[PDB]
């Protein structure tokens, strides 16, 4: 039973305490060590040495293992919330019902690039910036500002046809599956969500803005449609790869968890909808 | 091969950059004297910590994406 859910479906009572929960993280000072913990990932994760979170095969157990630990301490507030997801190949433009003032709140303001509505919006005074690099503190976001476009569903579906789950050198030039739905190369499915959401979520502190989650849950949603789509494809590399966290080694900052543990959701959760393997 | 240094007045802010929690890097950029971190990609591109997402030829333009991000505002080290 822990579902996640296409964030458009969320009832209001869902929403409410979804929000509620996040809201007590960041008042109990839970929240920010997440943000912290990701960009001290995102600075050290790098092409031609050590590489664990991003740009390399264990982006996505890595942010696997980061969202059910960031999901455990909101049920640790309120049992009944899950994370939800954002298609935002459904859900693309700034009248979606994600950014409206009951849930995350709309785009910033054209001066600065201030949220000025929703829960999150720095004058509730519940939303701090304190781990930032950009020194202002409140949540800043440019909807479509610096890319026009979210992606596709047909630019997903050219994403989920590649059939190597990663390739050497395994990092942010690889061909193959985990680099194209990063977005390194190609016509890039994360990476461009970050950009065009902007403010917080285009930097290492993007767990700063909300929306980190639901964006990451979709990305985990896109691993299971592509393990549904190829299930005689798996997590490579496979063993002895300098620099490159193996299937069977274990993974920073955790240590007690390994790429294996992670590939299979339904040991942690399931979704509202999920196609079966199928031609 | 490292990238040349640079020092310019970019949109009223002093960007530097220089070959040399965080990656042990080989360049580095400042914003006003405040150190920013900037990361090379496998293609010889460049990011910095506030705009990681969106690759950028080099350096100086790494620094000039950074000092767009900040409208103004100081930079805080890392
Ligand atoms: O990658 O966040
Ligand atoms: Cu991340
Ligand atoms: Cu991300
Ligand atoms: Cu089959
Ligand atoms: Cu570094």
């Amino acid at each position: 039973m822990t579902v996640r859910k296409n964030q458009a479906t969320l009832t209001a009572d869902e929403k409410r305490r979804f929000v509620a929960a996040v809201l007590e993280l960041k008042r109990s000072g839970r929240y920010d060590e997440f943000v912290r913990t990701h960009n001290e990932f995102i600075m050290s994760d790098t092409d031609s040495g050590e590489r664990t979170g991003h740009r390399s095969p264990s982006f996505l157990p890595w942010h696997r293992r980061f969202l059910l630990d960031f999901e455990q301490a909101l049920q640790s507030v309120d049992s009944s919330v899950t994370l939800p997801y954002w298609d935002w190949s459904a859900d693309r433009t700034v009248r979606a019902s994600l950014w409206a003032p009951d849930f995350l709140g709309g785009t910033g303001r054209s001066t600065d690039g201030r949220v000025m509505d929703g829960p999150f919006a720095a004058s509730t005074g519940n939303w701090p910036i304190n781990v930032r690099v950009d020194s202002r503190t409140y949540l800043r976001r440019s909807l479509g500002g610096s890319v026009a476009e979210l992606p596709t569903r047909a630019e997903v579906e050219s994403v989920l046809a590649i059939s190597a789950y990663d390739l050497p050198p395994y990092n942010s030039a690889s061909e193959g599956f985990r680099n194209h739905l990063e977005g390194w190369r190609g016509v890039n499915l994360h990476n461009r969500v970050h950009v065009w959401v902007g403010g917080q979520m285009a930097t290492g502190v993007s767990p700063n803005d909300p929306v980190f989650w639901l964006h990451h849950a979709y990305v985990d949603k896109l691993w299971a449609e592509w393990q549904r789509r190829h299930p005689d494809s798996a997590y490579v590399p496979t063993g002895g790869t300098p620099d490159v966290v193996d299937l069977n080694e274990t993974m920073k900052p955790w240590n007690t968890v390994r790429p294996a543990d992670l590939l299979d959701h339904t040991a942690y959760y399931t979704f509202d909808a999920l196609e079966h393997h199928h031609h | 091969a490292a990238p040349e240094s640079f020092d310019e007045v970019y949109k009223g802010r002093r960007i530097q950059g220089r070959p040399a929690h965080e990656h042990g890097g080989g360049y580095e950029v400042f914003v006003d004297g405040v150190q920013l971190h900037v990361m090379r990609n496998a293609d010889g591109s460049w990011i910095s910590v506030v705009s990681h997402y969106d690759p950028v030829p080099t350096p100086r333009a790494a620094a000039r994406a950074a000092v767009d991000e900040l409208q103004g505002a100081p930079l805080l080290p890392f």
